[PDB]
RNA sequence: GGAGCCUCGGUUGGCCUCGGAUAGCCGGUCCCCCGCGGGGUCCGGUGCGGAGUGCCCUUCGUCCUGGGAAACGGGGCGCGGCCGGAGAGGCGGCCGCCCCCUCGCCCGUCACGCACGCCGUUCGUGGGGAACCUGGCGCUAAACCAUUCGUAGACGACCUGCU
RNA sequence: CGUUCAUAGCGACGUCGCUUUUUGAUCCUUCGAUGUCGGCUCUUCCUAUCAUUGUGAAGCAGAAUUCACCAAGCGUUGGAU
RNA sequence: ACCGAACGCCGGGUUAAGGCGCCCGAUGCCGACGCUCAUCAGACCCCAGAAAAGGUGUUGGUUGAUAUAGACAGCAGGACGGUGGCCAUGGAAGUCGGAAUCCGCUAAGGAGUGUGUAACAACUCACCUGCCGAAUCAACUAGCCCUGAAAAUGGAUGGCGCU
RNA sequence: CCGCGGCGGUGCGCCGCGACCGGCUCCGGGACGGCUGGGAAGGCCCGGCGGGGAAGGUGGCUCGGCCGAGUGUUACAGCCCC
């Protein structure tokens, strides 16, 4: 398993039906991938964990990307991860900040692979529950819950170095 | 992670006068100036209320190793108002058990000479920091006096003088002897 | 010793990007390096954009940190930002480096000549002060 | 068609692999105030580094060896020459083609001197870290002259701030003659600026 | 002042503050100190730098005559004087004097082998090295071999003496 | 174990590592030859430091002696077999 | 001997594996997010070097507590009585050690954590109050870095170097 | 011989241009389908309903000139959000 910038794909799928019985149930999960293809992969690998179905044993009814009902509104996420360390698995919960639930769950894949060097093929996500302002546990995440936040930028160091290099002034830093 | 904001105010007293030119700060009172030049420090240091009543020092988005630097920053602005108010003044006591060890100032307390530690011939001379005056006080036997403004010079010449009385290639456990640091306080208690 | 900060209601000039050259109001902060924008008279739409590609101006506008729009939009035209901006010298001379890129080759050739006469009189007029100076000194 | 860069405040490798790029391409460079480079990493790391290299020698014989040159512009000089293909003739022409000096010589010192914004400290540095100056480095290695060039600095800035006390002096004319002329080029003050300038 | 060989790079120059990066540039200095200048306090103008290397400076067709705005400017490697520059100077400024010109921006007036579409145009350059030539001033040798010495030495080399 | 006290100095029952200064193991180079051991002379290098310089800890009172660090700069002898 | 890919002589284009500071062709993206300070940093299968253990160095996670019924460290009153309880006589009124192992005053002392004794005595730790008044404590666990980690010619992420 | 009148190989060398084809590599435009028969968004807001950060208030304090800024306290909607 790889990673770009990620979607969110409700994927639903059943077994194949057979004279023991007609109308299997229909299972669903919330897969986070690059594109479909991945999706419909992983979908079948959490569902080879869970419950006695392979891709040649069953069927995906539906794969389809679900979308951000409000992405102009910032919202707190709170994901359950379920990675393998060098060591045994462990269990962790993340609270991130950002737009989209696509979004935030890229931001746990990067900050995992920052971290812990937890890579995409041994992180499992559990599930992205999206928070008010209260029922939060990070301090990196609530230090933002203001009402009149007010911060400069104090060392902006600036870029563009290379567009004319050899230059008379010495940059300035104090914006 | 990077805390986005850590603020302490220093209220200053009516006697003190502070400015500052960027991150160089100078405070000027009763004793005399003291200055202190804190770049390299990297913070933000307003100065504000009317006549300038408090020193606010910021830090923005800095992690635990500069978020240390707060209180050291207001620590040493504390230090230098309390040794231009009322100074600083270190008492040392002469420990010794058989041989009375002899000290003399020389100029006023610049140059300071020890003699007769554990019975040695070789005399030891110590020049203080500038800005600390030695002196042998009254009332007590064998004792010295530091008095200066600044607390940095003040202990680093008491220091100097306390690593020059040490006991060589001996039980230093038993052999309790030299000039040794016993008070710290002020020159005037106001 | 700061002046310029990230507040709700600040507005910003897009150093570059797509929206690049464009006013930015900041409605939320989301990280120490993404924030909420808006644009609302400036054909800029509401969505997130990093601060590396804004540069905070010192106009301040008062508005809510999660207004719909709207409010904003209310708020940029009671406060007129466009002929305060429009009367800003800093965007003065950025439409001044606008014409200079626009400056045609017959353009360029009124300039030259413009630049020339205009020179030869001031130096003269410099040359006058000095001797006016060595006369006042002497 | 000569480049001045500026040694201060310019990080050693970063300023040496710009100078070598562009002395490949055919450009004359003239690298000047060498000591006044810093590098990343602070005095110990630097000076261990630099006393490794003076470790490394030839046993048989040292004078055949590697020479260990202290000066600041001759360490900077060889920067470049580890960067440069110098057992080839372009190469050899590429160091004849570079001019290194310590301090900043009466050739160089009347010029105008170019700053390298993608090499400079305050820029790629972070303002926590910690860094040493080559002078002091070339200097408590062995480098004689950091207090002779000192003094020389000492005489060129007292020169240079007379020069640029004039500079004032001759700007503060030139602003004063536009304030007399700006009724008589009214309309050729006006065709510089719908156009782009002096605004 | 002259062709003539060899080797090449080029294709306007920038003639300068130190300095900080959680700051900086510019004024008069009503106020103060120090040796006309510097420094400190207050105040005022900009600061993604327009007192901008994203910059500045020179025009890169010619000459004729006949007007307007501006100007007493430029030249004869101009002659004499005052200097400054030593880190690896090798250049620049200021005065007295003889003569000549209408150069910079707009306009009326024509003419310049207008070589009939075809590529190495332009120049830093009176480019660097060698051989012939126009004159004025200034000049007169040193080293090595041979001899001698022994403070030196395998030979060379080294220290010496000789109108 | 150390008068009490695991760790001043040691340390069982177990276990993790470094070296090619010893012997093993292999046969990869050399059998149209790489002179096979010691001693004498001589130079350089390593630190896993015996002594000297600077230090810290002792069951360091002084003397003497152990443990440990920075450290190879300078030393490490004359002989009977 | 690894990865890619198999070969007539060439031109244009496109890639694999690898890379894009300079050597050395190309990130001279105004690249995204974090981690890292190393007085032995680290830098890409084979492959050319490292372990057990430890670190409040720093970044996260898991579990369990308490804080207005007024925390945590910081100045401060105490470890009494049944009880020299009980085997140990060679000595245990807490004391080399082991089966035992609660009441009273109660605010409170566990038949006790050390300093130390042929035995004592004495110094001294659960709990709370007087003062500062809101986030703190403890154990594991995963990253990067450090100790562990010492060889002989001067020595190698390939070099320069790089924060 | 004057004709480059038609055909054919062409020119002593250095070249340039035009149009057409094959292989490529890029750019500027125009309009179309599916979706959760797309999600939120842009405009006028309407008659109700609940909850939450905390505002032309109330209000302990602090900094200045009846007024402005910061912090905390119950919290309606005349700041807003779902
Ligand atoms: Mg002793
Ligand atoms: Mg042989
Ligand atoms: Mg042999
Ligand atoms: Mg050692
Ligand atoms: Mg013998
Ligand atoms: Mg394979």
């Amino acid at each position: 398993k790889a990673s770009g910038t990620l979607r969110e794909y409700k994927v639903v799928g059943r077994c194949l039906p057979t004279p023991k019985c007609r109308t299997p149930p229909l299972y669903r999960m919330r897969i986070f991938a690059p594109n479909h293809v991945v999706a419909k992969s992983r979908f079948w690998y959490f569902v080879s964990q869970l419950k006695k179905m392979k891709k040649s044993s069953g069927e995906i009814v539906y794969c389809g990307q679900v979308f951000e009902k409000s992405p102009l509104r910032v919202k707190n996420f709170g994901i359950w991860l379920r990675y393998d360390s060098r060591s045994g698995t462990h269990n962790m919960y993340r609270e991130y900040r950002d737009l989209t639930t696509a979004g935030a769950v890229t931001q746990c894949y990067r900050d995992m692979g920052a971290r812990h060097r937890a890579r995409a093929h041994s992180i499992q996500i559990m599930k992205v529950e999206e928070i008010a302002a209260s029922k939060c546990r990070r301090p990196a995440v609530k230090q933002f819950h203001d009402s009149k936040i007010k911060f400069p930028l104090p060392h902006r160091v600036l870029r563009r170095q290379h567009k004319p290099r050899f230059t008379t002034k010495r940059p300035n830093t104090f914006f | 992670m990077k805390t986005i904001l850590s603020n302490q105010t220093v209220d200053i007293p009516e006697n003190v006068d502070i400015s500052l030119k960027g991150r160089t700060v100078i405070v000027k009172g009763p004793r005399g100036t003291l200055r202190r030049d804190f770049n390299h420090i990297n913070v933000e240091l307003s100065l504000l209320g009317k006549k300038k009543k408090r020193l606010r020092v910021d830090k923005w988005w800095g992690n635990r190793k500069e978020l240390a630097t707060v209180r050291t920053i207001c620590s040493h602005v504390q230090n230098m108002i309390k040794g231009v108010t009322l100074g600083f003044r270190y008492k040392m006591r002469s420990v010794y058990a058989h041989f009375p060890i002899n000290v003399v100032i020389q100029e006023n307390g610049s140059l300071v000479e020890i003699r007769n530690f554990l019975g040695e011939k070789y005399i030891r001379r110590v020049r203080m920091r500038p800005g600390v005056a030695c002196s042998v006080s009254q009332a007590q036997k064998d004792e010295l006096v530091l008095e200066g403004n600044d607390i940095e010079l003040v202990s680093n010449s008491a220091a100097l003088i306390q690593q020059a009385t040490t006991v060589k290639n001996k039980d230093i456990r038993k052999f309790l002897d030299g000039i040794y640091v016993s008070e710290k306080g002020t020159v005037q208690q106001a | 010793v700061f002046r310029r900060f990230v507040e709700v209601g600040r507005v910003a000039y897009v150093s570059f990007g797509p929206h690049a050259g464009k006013l930015v109001a900041i409605v939320d902060v989301i990280d120490q390096n993404r924030a909420l924008v808006d644009g609302p008279c400036t054909r800029v739409r509401r969505q997130a954009m990093p601060f590396k590609c804004m540069q905070l101006t010192d106009f301040i506008l008062k508005f809510p940190h999660s207004a719909r729009q709207k409010y904003v939009r209310k708020a940029w035209e009671k406060a007129d930002i466009n002929t305060k901006w429009a009367a800003t010298r800093w965007a003065k001379k950025i439409e001044a480096r606008e014409r200079k890129a626009k400056m045609t080759d017959f353009d360029r050739y009124k300039v030259m000549k413009a630049k020339k006469m205009r020179n030869r009189i001031i130096k003269n007029e410099v040359k006058k002060l000095q001797r006016a100076a060595l006369l006042k000194a002497s | 068609q000569v480049l001045v860069l500026d040694g201060r405040g310019h990080l050693l490798g970063r300023l040496a692999a710009i100078v070598a790029k562009q002395v490949l391409l055919g450009r004359k460079v003239v690298v000047v105030r060498c000591e006044g480079i810093n590098i990343s990493g602070n005095f110990y790391r630097n000076k261990l580094k630099y006393l490794a290299f003076l470790r490394k020698r030839m046993n048989t014989n040292p004078s055949r060896g590697p020479y260990h040159f202290r000066a600041p512009s001759r360490i900077f000089w060889r920067t470049v020459r580890g960067m440069l293909p110098h057992k080839t003739k372009r190469g050899q022409a590429a160091l004849d083609r570079l001019k290194v000096f310590d301090g900043i010589p009466p050739p160089y010192d009347k010029k105008k001197r170019m700053v390298v914004p993608a090499a400079l400290k305050v820029v790629r540095l972070k303002p926590t870290r910690k860094f040493a100056y080559l002078g002091r480095l070339a200097h408590e290695v062995g480098w004689k002259y950091q207090a002779v060039t000192a003094t020389l600095e000492e005489k060129r800035k007292e020169k240079a701030k007379i020069h640029y006390r004039k500079k004032k002096q001759l700007m503060r004319l030139r602003k004063q003659a536009e304030k007399n002329v700006e009724k008589k080029i009214d309309r050729f003050t006006e065709v510089l600026k719908t156009h782009g300038f002096l605004v």
